[PDB]
């Protein structure tokens, strides 16, 4: 019942500002003190400040003084995290996070908001080229193919792809995005397949992004 | 422990 | 700052197993610590705070001890659930700071890489680039190397490498390079070449292609 839900992901571009929300259900929000953590893609935990959602009071760490600020409407058990002055080092994983507050101290982070993604770029939007990672014509005899689709230059993230329209999911690994040092992401997503296949059973990636309202379905085919 | 205040 | 050093960084571990995880202060921290297990694309979870206390619903077969500087984290027999990464956080005084995290991963037998090597399309090449894509898929230990040569000269700073996370079932590994050249700079070579290195073989494997 106690859950912390926080709002969407956002993209914002370079010095402006970011407000994230987090509300408190199935428990009194004026009970805990109030933390925010953010995640960069790929690292560790890092401790934004936190905040008194009875008083209003915050402390902030002071490497974001002035910069962070944190304040809460009690009437709807909501909290809010102002993120500004914006660069692409602030591009995280955003969490609000309940202390338990025993002796109305810092105890432990028990309940956690699922997360707000915070993307910061000068990029455009951008949907995927979808180009194909073709099999192998010395593919081994009874033996095993690889093939796919590398899905380059899209902004933001993420994108979605299945193959065959979801009918094929074994022996597929999309593989996790890069950013490029253009500052547009890619990935590959490949799949084994038998060999005895090629030519047999069509392959076809479909890769959708939602940010840039496109679909692309490319069939991946010997060479 | 660090503390912010009395809650309700 | 108080700075936490967890260790080992990553740890090793068969479905069975006791382990112990580190979490060392840089200054005295009294038992004002708690120590978190985070999943892949998941909010942290709080096991143990007030440095031995038992989160409500935590396993019994988590435990944790320590004050001051030293602290540890121990699974009594890991089950296959716990393969996460774990941090310890201090709460002494501003700011609050985490660990780096220690990752605990599943130990399996041994496995060498199946490569495969992937020239660019004619339709990428159409818009002026060239991606070559190296393949190494379901290997374990997750260590592997990956060079690029092209008409026999390593190349640096033009690929990046993607790993994805071992996996669930057959506790594996696999890791995707890419090489990027503009058109211009492809056309001006014949040999790709990516080499891979991994304790599972018997020997480097080399796959490559002839441009055209």
């Amino acid at each position: 019942q106690e859950v912390l839900v926080q709002s969407g992901a956002e993209v914002k571009k370079p010095g402006a500002s970011v407000k994230v929300s987090c509300r408190a259900f199935g428990y009194t929000f004026t009970g805990n003190a109030l933390h925010w953590v953010r995640q960069a893609p790929g690292q560790g935990l890092e401790w934004l400040g936190w905040i008194n959602p009875h008083s209003g009071d915050t402390t902030t760490s002071q490497k974001f003084q002035g910069r962070v600020y944190m304040t809460r409407d009690k009437s709807i058990n909501t909290a809010f995290l102002d993120v500004t002055r914006l660069t692409s080092d602030d591009t995280g994983i955003y969490y609000c996070a309940r202390d338990k507050y025993y002796g109305n101290e810092a105890v432990g982070m028990d309940v956690w908001g699922q997360g707000t993604s915070v993307t910061v770029s000068s990029a455009s939007t951008k949907g995927p080229s979808v180009f194909p990672l073709a099999p192998s014509s010395k593919s081994t005899s009874g033996g095993t193919a690889a093939l796919g689709c590398l899905v380059k230059d899209y902004f933001p993230e993420p994108v979605t792809v299945s193959w065959n329209s979801g009918a094929l999911t074994s022996g597929v690994h999309t593989f996790p995005a890069v950013l490029q040092s253009s500052g547009l992401y890619s990935l590959s997503s490949v799949v084994t397949v038998p060999s005895s296949s090629l030519g047999t059973q069509t392959y076809i990636c479909n890769v959708n992004h939602k940010p840039s309202n496109t679909k692309v379905d490319k069939k991946v085919e010997p060479k | 422990a660090v503390g912010i205040g009395a809650v309700f | 700052d108080i700075q936490l050093t967890q260790s080992p960084s990553f740890l090793s571990a068969s479905v069975g197993d006791k382990v112990t995880i580190t979490c060392r202060a840089s200054q005295g921290v009294r038992n004002e610590l708690a120590w978190y297990q985070q999943k892949p694309g998941k909010a942290p979870n709080l096991l143990i705070y007030y440095a031995s206390t038992l989160q409500s619903g935590v396993p019994s077969r988590f435990s944790a001890t320590g004050s001051g500087t030293h602290f540890t984290l121990t699974v009594s027999s890991l089950q296959p659930e716990d393969f996460a990464t774990y941090f310890c956080q201090h709460m002494s005084s501003y700011p609050l700071t985490f660990g780096g995290g220690t990752k605990v991963e599943i130990k399996r037998t041994v496995a060498a890489p199946s490569v495969f090597i992937f020239p660019p399309s004619d339709e990428q090449l159409k818009s002026g680039t060239a991606s070559v894509v190296c393949l190494l898929n379901n290997f374990y230990p997750r260590e592997a190397k990956v060079q690029w040569k092209v008409d026999n000269a390593l190349q640096s700073g033009n690929s990046q490498e993607s790993v994805t996370e071992q996996d669930s079932k057959d506790s594996t590994y696999s890791l995707s390079s890419t090489l990027t050249l503009s058109k211009a700079d492809y056309e001006k070579h014949k040999v790709y070449a990516c080499e891979v290195t991994h304790q599972g073989l018997s020997s480097p494997v080399t796959k490559s292609f002839n441009r055209g």
